[PDB]
């Protein structure tokens, strides 16, 4: 029963190390190459380094080189990945992975390096230019969750608050748009009300028609 | 360096066939062996393929892969709900070489309902983050089907490569996906430009929406 176990992993801020495991069992891990590959969130799998059966030779990424080290330990079947230097762009799911024609893959460790910390929102309307689409733009928090919710929750139809994207930077940004009558907006009054608790944030934001 | 190209998207019914591409060099798949990996939600790539056409034990006979030249192929006749999932090719570069190079990867979507375009909504920068000295172009896209699409910026006719950042489709309440996408700009370049494009491809259709400075 082949098993690989990823650990080692979590969140650590930009320039700073960490070293990964990967617990083998069920077969003779020492007769076997291994791999670490990764994949960022929502993005393709990524080779990061190898090693030989007795390692005697290791491969890296050129994107790795320099800053990671790949051992093993036959004595304890086991296989490491030593970080140093780590950045942004190496934030990903790092996978421990057998050579040959049939491979067998661990689940995984998730590493996120990031120098983010408890951030408010800064909230910005979307203002309107028979229907109109206004919203606000939920930017910069950390961590998540955000509600946002409309006129205190009096209004609900046509309201699509969008998944919030992870910027490079760590932090997030979302945005809450709602369809509404045209007829209506210069009538009716639309306000938006985030709330972070992380940070103790609630705001309320008026969106009015762009006017010069 | 060195990269395997698959088409980001493919889709067909349920008891279709469909096929997807995995286009290298002479070095890569035209020297070596070519495997397929199946990668469900949330859990490491599953081995369907290994020497360009051989199936593990208890990878179903419909999936069936070639190789010739410098491309390779993997064929699912007869689509099943369950084969919604991405599917990377995975070669190597030299002679005996152990790096792996994965291709860029393919959203396998079993046809569920029409085909859908997307609703695009493009938000200029509002006042009171220009008086801030932070300008932010909104790109809200919904209500597609697949959920895959592809996001490019335009300045005036010019493409924006610094500052964008893109989020992964969603699912919606309605079960169509949903997608964002945010190009960070100064208010120097907001208003030195007559206008900004967010192109949105889907199924090979694209909807733009533009967007200028001096429209209050």
């Amino acid at each position: 029963q082949v098993q690989l176990v990823e650990s080692g992993g979590g969140v650590v801020q930009p320039g700073r190390s960490l070293r990964l495991s990967c617990a083998a069992s069920g077969f003779t891990f020492s007769s076997y190459g291994m791999h670490w590959v990764r994949q960022a969130p929502g993005k393709g799998l990524e080779w990061v380094a190898f090693i030989r059966y007795d390692g005697s030779n290791k491969y890296y990424a050129d994107s790795v080189k320099g800053r990671f080290t790949i051992s093993r330990d036959n004595s304890k079947n086991t296989l490491y990945l030593q970080m140093n230097s780590l950045r942004a762009e190496d934030t990903a799911v790092y996978y421990c992975k057998t050579h040959g024609s049939h491979d067998n893959w661990g689940q995984g460790t998730m590493v996120t390096v990031s120098s983010a910390s408890t951030k408010g929102p800064s909230v910005f309307p979307l203002a309107p230019s028979g229907t109109a689409a206004l919203g606000c733009l939920v930017k910069d928090y950390f961590p998540e969750p955000v509600t946002v919710s409309w006129n205190s929750g009096a209004l609900t139809s046509g309201v699509h608050t969008f998944p919030a994207v992870l910027q490079s930077s760590g932090l997030y940004s979302l945005s809450s748009v709602v369809t509404v009558p045209s007829s209506s907006l210069g009538t009716q009054t639309y306000i938006c009300n985030v709330n972070h608790k992380p940070s103790n944030t609630k705001v309320d934001k008026k969106v009015e028609p762009k006017s010069c | 360096q060195s990269v395997l190209t698959q088409p980001p998207s493919v889709s067909g019914a349920p008891g279709q066939r469909v096929t997807i591409s995995c286009s290298g060099s002479r070095s890569n798949i035209g020297s070596n062996t070519v495997k397929w990996y199946q990668q469900l939600p949330g859990t490491a790539p599953k081995l369907l393929i290994y020497y360009n056409d051989q199936r593990p034990s208890g990878v179903p006979d419909r999936f069936s892969g070639s190789k010739s030249g410098t491309s390779a192929s993997l064929a699912i006749t007869g689509l099943q709900a369950e084969d919604e999932a991405d599917y990377y090719c995975q070669s190597y570069d030299r002679y005996t070489h152990p790096a792996l190079l994965f291709g860029t990867g393919t959203k396998v979507t079993v046809l569920g309902q029409p085909k859908a375009a997307p609703s695009v909504t493009l938000f200029p920068p509002s006042s009171e983050e220009l008086q801030a000295n932070k300008a932010t172009l909104v790109c809200l896209i919904s209500d597609f089907y697949p959920g895959a699409v592809t996001v490019a910026w335009k300045a005036d006719s010019s493409p924006v490569k610094a500052g964008v950042e893109t989020t992964t489709p969603s699912k919606q309440s309605n079960n169509k996906y949903a997608a964002s996408s945010y190009l960070s700009l100064t208010p120097e370049q907001w208003k030195s430009h007559r206008s900004y494009s967010c192109q949105v491809t889907h199924e090979g259709s694209t909807v733009e929406k533009t967007v200028a400075p001096t429209e209050c």
